[PDB]
């Protein structure tokens, strides 16, 4: 489980700036889910 | 083995449910609505623009 959660933490850090998951890709109407943050927190604790 | 695997996947399912519940409940996402609608010909002949 620790290995799995390290994997999800690192893959989340990788995805953090994916254009679909980041600021670009939505400027005309607005997705940029900030919930990434929460995941980080969980992994850290 | 495979008891280790089933216990592991059960714990992963529980943790995934917890984290997705947090993901659903925590954020706001409520930007309401912005922008004003543009002008169309029906607006001209409405009583609104009568001088």
């Amino acid at each position: 489980v620790t290995g799995f959660f390290i994997a999800v933490s690192v893959i989340a850090n990788v995805v953090e700036t994916v254009p679909c998951g980041s600021s670009p890709g939505h400027i005309k109407e607005l997705r940029y889910a900030v919930a990434f943050f929460c995941l980080d927190t969980a992994c850290v604790m | 083995w495979k008891g280790i695997a089933i216990a592991l996947l059960v714990i992963l399912v529980i943790c995934s449910l917890i984290v997705t519940s947090v993901i659903l409940l925590t954020p706001a996402e409520d930007n309401s609505l912005s922008q004003k609608k543009k002008v169309t010909v029906e607006d001209l002949f409405s009583e609104d623009f009568k001088i």
